[PDB]
């Protein structure tokens, strides 16, 4: 058969010789199951191999391949051509640095993932104990809260972080929302304050993209305004404590 | 001497007008600015209804000028349109397990709205049945 | 080069990489721990698994069973004592996850649940729901993050080791993002840089599991081990290859063939099953070997559907219903629906075998160290004696937190019982690389690295799958040498310094050469069938126990040889017969 | 990076009013706008019963007191804590807006309680 093209415009920009990123145009072919990644890769392949993106699993999994397209976060291996025959504009990530090409810098969410202290704080079971018990109730206060790739969708979706850009995000915030609700976890205070601050939950206005985003379906607006009301409870009861 | 010159994109004040779902949350957030109306409104007629028949009069002469029933309409519409994201957000601050499931918002929706439309049967009963 | 220092460097910060980090950590609270990763840690490999983890936790089962499934799994190519401590400390390592906050799928009474996989009698595979793969990373990459004495270097892709006087001394990496040179010095360094299924046109998995840390060795002089095992699954998604994983079968989903014909029964897996009702080791939940070469037997027969991506079978979960789907495999219905079109609710998933597991790697000891003294392998890029001719299914991930402790610790010795090397000679080493890098950026002459890769993706599917021929073997033990000269002629033309993946991606296309020439070649030498290597030729379609009880090593030589050794395989309590 | 000992945001507080404020509006001031803004102006109601004299004798019983002044106080806590925000995602300095915003909301507070305790 004969493959309809699609004429693609990604958004170059080298560092080493631009002044700021500008726009190119790929011809592509493509069938009904050509993914954005696949075009990527083949635009590297044949016509523009100092083409640099981050992909890995192809599946939606590892959370690399994300990127805006024609506006909207999405990764580029779930992202379909067909679903684009108008036409098809890609940029990096909008709300980080462009480091080059569609290779943005993930520093400060990496940063703040750190921290809120995203693991198991004072629980002393010990393995020869076995493990603890959490039943199927138990979990389900946190289950979907756990299901973050952290691909950083979320961040360019969020127009609180792109004007503040110290916010620690809906990703971070769900993590920590997530192991605070974990019956196994003891760690709650060493996360507190991270989301009282002005950075933390109270950044959010709750404009609710992120989760409209969210690939993975976390819903991190829902763990935000959970995280609201704890650290409402927590500063209610900082006020009561004289001691 | 670092090669890498990071390129940070500027972020405007036109920013929400891009994406529809931007838009919409402005609109939401728009509200607050009829209900401070309202409110305003309101104290006017606490103190009208204070100052006696003269200035209640006045008051409602005011209410009845044809631009002040537009600006209402609009802020009622306003209110409506409030009521309508505040039942579907609120839910979400919920974390309620029924029968080892995490419950969706539509069951708090649903009584958001069933007790919102009670509460409005009910004051019209009591405001002008009498 | 702007030089760091550290007790510790592991290379690979997948799960194995990860436990072996927070091993160290444990073992001395004082050490600098220099944990390196091509890509940020939750992007590894690791994160897409989803069938589960082995360890024995029910009351009927034993460490005996766990033991001899493994053993009788891997053809008796595996080594016993090895499987041994493997089984023994399955258990513990599944539960140190489960303190640590993975969230393995639960009983009522809040114990942990079990599922079955890989063909085992008795259960034994813990899960997290669907996505076992991606919590064990997270849990352990979060986990690695409460520990100080690990200093990440994301995002560096490691070009080579420093070995001096039979000692590994350190190695030189590349900041990926700054483009600039930087070497650790270290005493001991751990390799956990897993596979090398992307040697293969259809593989299931990601585009940086290309054999680096396997290639590196090569060319120390450490043989990879048992390179021609490489696992095929039975049901991939056509072109793309991506996993549908064996819990479609658990759920009882079937396979058929064009006239709808559920065609397992006639090749040894009979009787069919009731459709509610899915047996063990019948039909589709039959051995994995006999599924997979049942779909070529059913593609010479002109059995399978022919589409644009390619022939296949069916894989049929409609009578399983919406809500079935849902609650077990709503993972793959997304998948289906995404990567290939189909609501699973309604239609039959298109299925193809695709290569998936590389069960060879880095030879090591017991401690999983390598003939160079300090420098360890664990993971899949190893090769500890595991899983001989044929892993488990599940058995992959428990071997990640197992051996991954386990190198950790013994390194951790290594390093603090090194003491000091040639420190000229090991700058020279490291001049070395720098030296050869600038090499093959001035390398010239107009190869497309990509057609390189894709002619070898090529040969390795064709000659070297799952059925194999003398024939075809040498086909594409021919078309790989005529790679590895065209590789010498291959022009790097973005020059850039700041994340130019032209060049990695290059490198990456080196090692795998290398690797694949061990792959032919092993497969090539071993007149036999056992396991996931079986041939067709007079005399070569049985397993050889007279004969080829060993395992396969294949070095490779500064002349750029291939050359073969074998090794025999150690038995404590489970001889063959 | 992250500051390690970062400070307590204050936003509770606003936040809490805001959201009582908040869920009032949503649940009653659309009969509210409806009763004052549309069927009062518009002599759409039965007989005397918006009448000045009806309306006062609500206004001044003691539940009337209190409902006034919730139906009047909660929805500017709600309003303008919703302004105060609008500024910053429109990008307006204001000085001391926290100081603003919160302050005329505090002003309007007393002033109706002034109200509702009658002049
Ligand atoms: C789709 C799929 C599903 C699977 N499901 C299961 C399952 O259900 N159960 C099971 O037991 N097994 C399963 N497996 C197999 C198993 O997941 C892998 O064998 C295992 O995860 C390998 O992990 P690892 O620690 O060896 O390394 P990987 O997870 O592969 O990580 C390797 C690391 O090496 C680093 N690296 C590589 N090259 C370099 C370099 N040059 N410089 C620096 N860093 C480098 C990468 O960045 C990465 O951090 C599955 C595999 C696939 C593809
Ligand atoms: O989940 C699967 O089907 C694959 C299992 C495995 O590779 O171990
Ligand atoms: S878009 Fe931002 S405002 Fe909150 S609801 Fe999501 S973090
Ligand atoms: S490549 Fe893993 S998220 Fe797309």
């Amino acid at each position: 058969a004969e493959m309809k093209n699609l004429k693609i415009e990604v958004v170059r920009y080298n560092p080493e010789v631009d002044t700021a990123p500008h726009s190119a145009f790929y011809e592509v072919p493509y069938d009904a199951t050509t993914s954005l990644l696949d075009a990527l890769g083949y635009i590297k392949d044949n016509l523009a191999p100092d083409l640099s993106y981050r992909w890995s699993c192809r599946m939606a999994i590892c959370g690399s391949c994300g990127m805006m397209v024609n506006n909207v976060p999405k990764l580029a291996c779930k992202t379909f051509l067909r679903d684009y025959t108008d036409g098809m504009k890609v940029e990096a990530l909008a709300n980080f640095p462009i480091e080059r090409d569609l290779v943005v810098d993930m520093t400060h969410f990496i940063e703040s993932l750190e921290a809120i202290k995203p693991y198991i704080i004072g629980n002393s079971r010990t393995a020869d104990q076995g493990t603890n018990i959490q039943t199927p109730a138990q979990m389900a206060k946190y289950h979907q809260f756990s299901g973050c790739i952290n691909c950083g969708l979320c961040y360019a979706a969020c127009p609180q972080f792109g004007l503040n850009p110290e916010f620690i995000g809906p990703a971070a915030i769900t993590l920590a929302h997530r192991y605070n609700e974990d019956s196994r976890d003891h760690g709650k205070k060493e996360r507190m304050a991270q989301l009282n601050s002005q950075n933390g939950v109270w950044s959010c206005t709750f404009v609710g993209y992120c989760s409209e985003v969210c690939p993975k379906h976390v819903d991190p607006a829902a763990a935000i305004q959970q995280g609201k009301v704890e650290s409402s409870k927590d500063f209610l009861i900082a006020t009561l404590k004289p001691r | 001497t670092t090669k890498r010159k990071p390129y940070v994109r500027p972020m405007t004040s036109t920013w929400w007008k891009k994406l529809p779902f931007y838009r919409f949350y402005m609109l939401r957030e728009g509200t607050a600015v009829p209900a401070v109306w309202f409110s305003i409104e309101l104290i006017f007629g606490l103190f009208a209804l204070k100052n006696g028949p003269e200035a209640w009069a006045g008051f409602v002469d005011f209410l009845q000028n044809p631009v002040i029933v537009i600006i209402n309409l609009i802020t009622l519409a306003a209110a409506l349109l409030h009521t309508k994201t505040w039942f579907e957000l609120a839910p979400k601050a919920a974390n309620i397990i029924v029968k080892d499931e995490k419950m969706g918002p539509e069951p708090i929706i649903k009584s958001l709205w069933a007790v919102t439309v009670v509460a409005t049967i009910v004051i019209l009963f009591v405001a002008l049945y009498w | 080069m702007q030089t760091f220092q550290a007790d510790l460097a592991i290379v690979g910060a997948g799960g194995a990489g990860l436990r072996a980090a927070i091993a160290a950590a444990q073992a001395n609270p004082n050490a600098k721990i220099a944990l390196i990763s091509k890509v940020y840690p939750m992007r590894s490999h690791t994160v897409a698994a989803e069938g589960g983890s082995a360890a024995v936790a029910q009351d009927h089962d034993s460490f005996e069973y766990h033991f001899h499934d493994t053993v009788a799994g891997g053809d008796w190519l595996c080594e016993q004592d090895v499987v041994d401590y493997f089984v023994h400390h399955c258990p513990t390592e599944m539960t140190q996850l489960e303190l640590w906050g993975c969230p393995w799928s639960r009983r009522p009474d809040g114990s942990v649940n079990v599922r079955r996989f890989g063909g085992m009698k008795i259960e034994r595979t813990w899960f997290a729901a669907d996505k076992t793969g991606f919590h064990m990373l997270h849990t352990l990459f979060q986990t690695s993050l409460q520990f100080p004495q690990i200093q990440r270097f994301d995002e560096h892709f490691v070009l080579d080791i420093l070995v001096d006087d039979g000692h590994v001394r350190g190695l030189v990496a590349m900041n990926m993002m700054e483009g600039t040179l930087v070497q650790i010095r270290a005493n001991a360094v751990v390799m956990a840089t897993g596979g090398a299924g992307r040697v293969y046109r259809y593989n299931t998995n990601g585009g940086i599991v290309t054999g680096d840390g396997m290639g590196m060795a090569l060319s120390h002089g450490v043989p990879l081990r048992d390179m021609e095992f490489v696992q095929y699954h039975p049901t991939g998604l056509p072109g793309s290859g991506i996993l549908m994983t064996e819990g479609c079968r658990g759920e009882g989903g079937i396979l058929v063939n064009k006239n709808g014909y559920r065609y397992l029964q006639d090749y040894g897996m009979g009787p069919e099953t009731p459709l509610g009702e899915p047996k063990n080791k019948y039909m589709e939940l039959g051995p994995r070997d006999k599924v997979s070469q049942a779909f070529w037997h059913e593609w010479r027969k002109g059995n399978t559907i022919s589409t644009p991506r390619g022939d296949v079978v069916y894989l049929d979960l409609r009578h399983l219903g919406e809500k079935k789907l849902h609650e077990r495999l709503p993972f793959i219905c997304e998948l289906a629906k995404a990567y290939v079109g189909v609501d699973p609710v309604k239609e039959p998933i298109p299925v193809r075998p695709t290569a998936h597991y590389t069960m060879g790697g880095i030879e090591t000891d017991q401690n999983c160290e390598t003939r160079i003294k300090g420098l360890f392998a664990v993971g899949e890029c190893s090769s500890v004696g595991l899983h001989g001719a044929n892993r488990l299914g599940s058995n992959s991930l428990a071997e990640l937190v197992v051996f991954g402790r386990l190198a950790g610790e013994q390194a951790t010795e290594r390093a603090a019982t090194a003491g000091n090397g040639n420190e000229a000679a090991i700058e020279a080493q490291a001049a070395g690389v720098e030296q050869r890098l600038k090499d093959l950026v001035n390398q010239d002459g107009g190869e497309n690295w990509a057609k390189i890769r894709d002619e070898m993706g090529l040969a390795m599917e064709e000659g070297c799958g799952i059925y194999r021929t003398p024939e075809l073997m040498q086909k594409t033990i021919d078309k790989l040498a005529e790679l590895q000269e065209r590789f010498k002629r291959v022009r790097i033309t973005d020059t850039s310094s700041v994340f130019n993946t032209d060049l990695l991606y290059t490198i990456e296309l080196g090692h795998g050469l290398n690797v694949a020439e061990c792959m032919a070649h092993s497969a090539m030498a071993r007149k036999e069938s056992r396991g996931a290597h079986q041939r067709l030729d007079e005399g070569c379609t049985e397993r050889d126990d007279v004969n080829f009880l060993k395992h396969t090593l294949a070095f490779r030589d500064a002349d750029g040889t291939t050359r073969l050794e074998y090794s025999d395989v150690k038995i404590t309590t489970l001889p063959p017969a | 990076m992250i500051n390690p000992n970062p400070k307590r945001s204050d936003e509770p507080v606003f936040w809490g009013l805001f959201g009582a404020g908040g869920m009032w509006s949503a649940i009653i001031a659309p009969v509210m706008i409806l009763l004052v803004g549309i069927l009062l102006p518009l002599g759409l109601f039965p007989g005397d019963a918006l009448s000045y004299e009806r309306v006062l004798a609500f206004a001044q019983s003691f539940i009337g007191r209190v409902f006034l002044f919730l139906m009047i106080v909660l929805p500017l806590w709600c309003g303008l804590h919703r302004m105060h925000h609008a500024m910053h995602d429109l990008k307006i300095h204001v000085p001391a807006g926290k100081w603003v915003f919160y302050g005329l909301a505090a002003i309007l507070t007393v002033v109706t309680l002034i109200g509702v305790v009658t002049i």
